[PDB]
RNA sequence: ACAAACUCCUAGCCCAAUACCGGACUAAUCUAUUGAAACAUAGAAGCAAUAAUGUUAAUAUGAGUAACAAGAAGCCUUUCUCCUCGCACACGCUUACAUCAGUAACUAAUAAUAUACUGAUAAUUAACAACCAAUAAACCAAAACAACACUAAAACGUUUAUUAAUUACAUUGUUAACCCAACACAGGAGUGCACCAAGGAAAGAUUAAAAGAAGUAAAAGGAACUCGGCAAACACAAACCCCGCCUGUUUACCAAAAACAUCACCUCUAGCAUUACUAGUAUUAGAGGCAAUGCCUGCCCAGUGACAAGUUUAACGGCCGCGGUACUGACCGUGCAAAGGUAGCAUAAUCACUUGUUCUCCAAAUAAGGACUUGUAUGAAUGGCCACACGAGGGUUUUACUGUCUCUUACUUCCAAUCAGUGAAAUUAACCUUCCCGUGAAGAGGCGGGAAUAAAAAAAUAAGACGAGAAGACCCUAUGGAGCUUUAAUUAACUAUUCCAAAAGUUCUUAACAUGGACUAGCAAUUUCGGUUGGGGUGACC
RNA sequence: ACCAAAGCUAGCUCAACAACAAAUACAAAAAUACACCAAAAUAAAAUAAAACAUUCACCUAACAUUAAAGUAUAGGAGAUAGAAAUUUUUAUCCUGACGCUAUAGAGAUAGUACCGUAAGGGAAAGAUGAAAGAAUAAAAGUAAAAAAAAGCAAAGAUUACCCCUUCUACCUUUUGCAUAAUGGUUUAACCAGAAAAAAUCUAACAAAGAGAACUUUAGCUAGAUACCCCGAAACCAGACGAGCUACCCAUGAGCAGUUUAAAAGAACCAACUCAUCUAUGUGGCAAAAUAGUGAGAAGACUUGUAGGUAGAGGUGAAAA
């Protein structure tokens, strides 16, 4: 009945914190595969015709989408009514922000469709990695350029 | 003294199965003439033996209740009899003990 | 854990009072002094160590006393007298002599002439002549006798300084004592306890005395015969 | 001589020394009492 | 000629290894995506037991071995045959007790059947026993068949007065074959009457081997046995020693003694009051020594003590040379000491020599006793010497007695062996488990050279298996422990001491408490006890 | 073919968030009579310093978090110990699980059985089905199926099991072990290598690099590579123990006969008490007994009930 020798010990954290620019190159490297691998598609605009989720698998079929598809739109907020409604309804498919985009789920969705504005929004935010200094405080404070 | 190692299986089936340590075929069994039970040659037969032992058993009471108390025992020769028999006078002046079940047929008369 | 002593007693009876032995222990049940306890069962016999004891809170005067009985006590070493008068019985410690159907006198006056005193007699320190020879001595004046009560002793006057007496105890200290202080004059009791032999380990036992240890230990440097010029003088006087 | 029979039974010398009274008499038999309840006992005290 | 891992030959995935250090792969889980029946890339870990006198569970072996129990016959409770811890209460146990029923299997160390297992049902009824007033006062006066006494000085209440609810029936203990020892233990258990009137069975059935246990008898001899007359006796008595004086007390479980105590004799330390000593008071009470009685108790205050420079040995402790001379030395010289070992006793329960010398004791004696006796290491309260009386102490002789023994024997009973029940223990790498002589980590059933040899049981004996039991109590080594002692080194608290301040007053004092800093002791703390070494110590060296 | 074997649940981890009524301290579970109450004094040592004396984090308190910084300092200036000034921190909501499945996970089906006088220690286990208001044959050990000259038990082989021929069990430990050195009957389940200063390896960005404080003469930042398990005798604090035994204090109780003027630590000898000597017994009948044989046996005698003294201590007719 005696006590474990070794065994696992106490709530344990494994917590490392990758430098910000292996992140970066890694997401737009992410989105390199993507796009030269056929499997990425721009949209614009994003409202859809109608709210039935059946209409959305149909649009995967005829368009050869592959299996599972995950979709980013710019804002939160902004979401139009049909598509939230109709992706809500759904597994295979999916609904982010462009905040959420990540390598993770780009890996686990067979196909990936951007908005256009957040195409425009993306590549700002990760071409500004190549021409910045190395940080002083941290980014939130007042910069002169830099929000 | 201590024994050195344990003794193997084959060890033991030598030893505990010897043609000695096994139980002998016994050839003297017959059948008794009479019950067509077995018994050994040279014995009484049991099953026999037993009827004999009940009767005995039996008559003995009743010549228990013919006598009074522990000490007290008869001078006389005693003869016992069976529902529908009277005493012969060879058999008189003898203390006699009289008994339901006619006569047993192994029980002779004499 | 706790105890209860067996001392409580308010009132004198001369009836003897049962008494219980500790061997050794103090309250909190531990050995303190070695070597005592078993003895045969004893009872105790009250005595009044104050001779002038006045009966009568209202008359003053002097006591004149009879000795009833001369009786063993086992409690201490001389030997006690059962002395009545008025109404009141008392056990007094009794001097040599004394014997049953006798007379004893009690006075605490003091005349110039002083008194010739017979053993049975208690007078004040100052009242008595020089040479005469004292028993259950008084420390302090009314306190009651304290030295000088075991089996044959005796004090001896020796001279009188500015009202006070001066008196030899049994170890030759001599004590310094105020004139008022009572004392009885003569020899203890039993003047043989002394010469009394213990035949065998029985009689100790008897007395309630346990065997010494067997434990073996070297002489220490206390040990010899050491010569100390006596010690000097104990005055109960007290200055002004 | 021989040994182990140590233990010779009498009622009233098991309630004056072990019983509920005696512990709480005394802090630590009071302190007796409250571990084996914390242990949660059967029986507390003799 | 025959002979290797060497070297050829034919093919290759192409050259040994303990500590430590590099590499490549993978078993089983889980998590990410795939995968669909066993999955493949990654990421993670409680990530892999032929070995810890490993832990738990279960199985063997030893082993159907050791060991366990029920007196006979009958008509089934009736006679017999034998032995005697019996009935109550107290304490303590808790239904184990009672009736009826059941027992295949559980309890009984087996059966039969059942006071001890299982179920159901019942049960001990108070007059015995528990529970059950105070305060005042008189009363000095033992139990002991109690007249009266003895020393050790003795447990226990009446009566008078003042008040005490006053009122059927309170409440509670009442079985037993029993309790404390793990057990339905050859054991431990208080009291009153008993010796049977009451309680109980020593053998389950045989057989009559050895070896063991217990008992009985023994020709002739009577200690010749042996460390010792231990055990045993148809004996049961005498004597001499040593040590203790004596009765007593101790190492529960290897020592009852010469050890301890003790009467007695001596040293110290104390002049006094509410819980010890002590309701005592120097003829008393505490620390101790040495052990009755008798005769004794020599000389030594320099050291260390201890006391209040000086004093002390019935305090710790000591108590001599060297040569000259009548073989010896009464004498002599000189030296050192604080004194120079005396009275006794003596080869001794007394370092060695040593089995000293000699007499008695026996056929013979290293034993015993008596003497001599420098014991160069006896010796007088750390007691010296004699002596009664006493030792389950040690030794020696004699009588007597006998199986101790010459030198064994017969017969019974428990074991014993065979039949029937029930059924353990240490131990055990695996064993298909010989002998000889060599060899070998130096003593072989396993190696080498030879021998011998169908297979298994049961019974015996103990030469071996460095047999089984206890991680050797000896020895040494750990910068491991502990107990004891002091001049080890560091030193408190406390108990006492003495002093200075403080505190109160005086113009130098301290009544009892009581704080700060010292001092001087007791009791007492904390920590260690270097290393090399032909093992360690002593010696020597670093 | 027996003995066995298999289930997936009971529940656990870790973390977020925030049945009265009566009876009871008389010897608890007892309606009821005169009192008393109540109390407080530093944590020590084991261990580090390769010994050990000064010193040895954590052990009480809260203060948190990123830094200043393992810096100032403090230390047989050794071992080690270690601040502050001054700086940083956005809300709740949003719960779960690369946590365990009955030798695991709670000790837990339980603080119960049981073991201890007492403080205290402290287990083991469950498994069919919708319905029981339906009745796999795989561990060791054995059985089916005793054993035939020979030899670490096998291997080379053979028509053929042996028969031939060739071979010093395995670990640990040592200079060297077949050793007659240690360990283990056998099976199953459990049962033992943890850290990122410097370094190397792979990448990011580069005179700079890091999501704040730092480091920089190719550097910085990130990942990955690392250091066991079981054992004393001890020492310190606080509890609980005198129903055994040591000694006391209460209150009771025994001691017949025989001898002697006698209860005289006198004789003889029972009950009762001790334990001398021998033989049995030695996992016993018994963790100290039984049989014989012995000492004492009105006393310093035995013995019952009830108190007391507690470990730096008690008690001691000293045997540590
Ligand atoms: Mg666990
Ligand atoms: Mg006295
Ligand atoms: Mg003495
Ligand atoms: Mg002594
Ligand atoms: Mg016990
Ligand atoms: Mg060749
Ligand atoms: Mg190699
Ligand atoms: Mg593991
Ligand atoms: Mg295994
Ligand atoms: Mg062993
Ligand atoms: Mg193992
Ligand atoms: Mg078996
Ligand atoms: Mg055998
Ligand atoms: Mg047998
Ligand atoms: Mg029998
Ligand atoms: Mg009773
Ligand atoms: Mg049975
Ligand atoms: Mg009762
Ligand atoms: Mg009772
Ligand atoms: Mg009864
Ligand atoms: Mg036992
Ligand atoms: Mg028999
Ligand atoms: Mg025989
Ligand atoms: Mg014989
Ligand atoms: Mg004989
Ligand atoms: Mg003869
Ligand atoms: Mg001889
Ligand atoms: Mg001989
Ligand atoms: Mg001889
Ligand atoms: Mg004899
Ligand atoms: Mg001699
Ligand atoms: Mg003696
Ligand atoms: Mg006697
Ligand atoms: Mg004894
Ligand atoms: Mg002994
Ligand atoms: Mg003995
Ligand atoms: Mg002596
Ligand atoms: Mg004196
Ligand atoms: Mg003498
Ligand atoms: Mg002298
Ligand atoms: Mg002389
Ligand atoms: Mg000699
Ligand atoms: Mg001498
Ligand atoms: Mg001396
Ligand atoms: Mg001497
Ligand atoms: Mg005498
Ligand atoms: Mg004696
Ligand atoms: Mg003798
Ligand atoms: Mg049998
Ligand atoms: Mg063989
Ligand atoms: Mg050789
Ligand atoms: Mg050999
Ligand atoms: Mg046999
Ligand atoms: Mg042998
Ligand atoms: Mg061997
Ligand atoms: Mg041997
Ligand atoms: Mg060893
Ligand atoms: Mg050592
Ligand atoms: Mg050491
Ligand atoms: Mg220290
Ligand atoms: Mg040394
Ligand atoms: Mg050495
Ligand atoms: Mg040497
Ligand atoms: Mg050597
Ligand atoms: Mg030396
Ligand atoms: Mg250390
Ligand atoms: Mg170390
Ligand atoms: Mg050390
Ligand atoms: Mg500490
Ligand atoms: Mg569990
Ligand atoms: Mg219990
Ligand atoms: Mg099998
Ligand atoms: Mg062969
Ligand atoms: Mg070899
Ligand atoms: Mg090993
Ligand atoms: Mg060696
Ligand atoms: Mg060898
Ligand atoms: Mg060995
Ligand atoms: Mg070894
Ligand atoms: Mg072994
Ligand atoms: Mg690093
Ligand atoms: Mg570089
Ligand atoms: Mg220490
Ligand atoms: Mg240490
Ligand atoms: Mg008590
Ligand atoms: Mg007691
Ligand atoms: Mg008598
Ligand atoms: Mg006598
Ligand atoms: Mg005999
Ligand atoms: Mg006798
Ligand atoms: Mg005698
Ligand atoms: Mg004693
Ligand atoms: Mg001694
Ligand atoms: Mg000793
Ligand atoms: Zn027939």
């Amino acid at each position: 009945g005696g006590g474990v020798a070794h065994g696992p010990r106490g709530p344990t954290s494994y917590y490392y914190m990758l430098p910000m620019k292996v992140r970066v190159q890694g997401l737009k490297v992410a989105l390199t595969v993507k796009l030269a691998q056929d499997d990425l598609h721009i949209v614009d605009s994003l409202e859809l015709p109608t709210a039935d989720p059946q209409y959305l698998i149909e649009l995967a079929r005829y368009r050869r989408w592959g299996d599972s598809v995950l979709l980013v739109d710019l804002e939160h907020e902004d979401m139009p009514q049909n598509v939230v409604a109709a992706t809500s309804g759904l597994k295979t498919f999916n609904l982010v922000p462009a905040v959420g985009l990540n390598v993770h789920s780009m890996l686990k969705h067979q196909t990936l469709v951007l908005t256009l504005p957040t195409v425009a929004f993306l590549e700002e935010k990760l071409l500004w990695h190549n021409s910045r200094y190395t940080p002083l405080y941290p980014f939130r404070l007042p910069y002169c350029d830099f929000p | 003294a201590a024994p050195k190692n344990r003794r193997s299986i084959e060890v033991n089936r030598c030893r505990r199965r010897n043609p000695q340590k096994l139980i002998k075929v016994k050839n003297n069994i017959d059948v008794c003439p009479e019950c067509g039970h077995l018994k050994q040659k040279h014995i009484l037969c049991g099953y026999c033996y037993e009827k004999v032992r009940k009767e005995t058993a039996e008559i003995r009471r009743q010549m228990g209740k013919q006598e009074g108390g522990p000490f007290r025992a008869p001078t006389t020769e005693t003869v016992v009899l069976y529902s529908g028999e009277t005493p012969s006078e060879q058999d008189q002046g003898k203390r006699i003990i009289e008994r339901e079940r006619k006569r047993p047929s192994w029980f002779t008369q004499n | 854990a706790t105890s209860v002593s067996w001392k409580s007693r308010t009132k004198y009876t001369v009836m003897p009072v049962k008494m219980r032995k500790s061997g050794g222990r103090n309250h909190t049940g531990q050995i303190q002094v070695h070597g005592i306890g078993g003895g045969h069962k004893q009872r105790y016999r009250m005595i009044d160590f104050l001779r002038f004891r006045p009966e009568h809170e209202s008359k003053p005067g002097p006591f004149e006393e009879k000795v009833i009985a001369v009786r063993y006590d086992p409690c201490r070493s001389a030997d006690i007298a059962l002395v009545a008068g008025g109404n009141r019985k008392r056990w007094i410690i009794a001097t040599e002599n004394m014997k049953a159907g006798d007379t004893v006198l009690n006075s605490d006056h003091i005349g110039r002439m002083a008194v010739a005193a017979r053993e049975g007699d208690a007078h004040p320190l100052g009242a008595l002549p020089v040479g005469t020879l004292i028993n259950n001595v008084e420390s302090e004046p009314g306190r009651g006798a304290q030295y000088i009560r075991a089996a044959g002793t005796c004090g001896v006057l020796l001279r009188k300084v500015n009202g006070t007496a001066i008196i030899q105890l049994p170890s030759k200290r001599q004590m310094q004592v105020l004139e008022t202080c009572i004392a009885t004059v003569g020899r203890v009791s039993n003047v043989d306890h002394n010469k009394r032999v213990i035949g065998k380990a029985g009689r100790n036992r008897w007395l309630g005395k346990r065997p010494n240890s067997g434990l073996w230990q070297r002489k220490g440097g206390w040990a010899g015969r050491k010569i100390r010029p006596l010690p000097p003088m104990k005055s109960y006087v007290k200055l002004p | 001589k021989a040994r182990g029979n140590e233990y010779q039974p009498s009622n009233i010398k098991r309630k004056h020394k072990h019983g509920w009274v005696r512990r709480l008499r005394t802090p630590t038999g009071v302190q007796v009492i409250l571990r084996r309840m914390h242990k949660g006992r059967k029986s507390l005290s003799h």
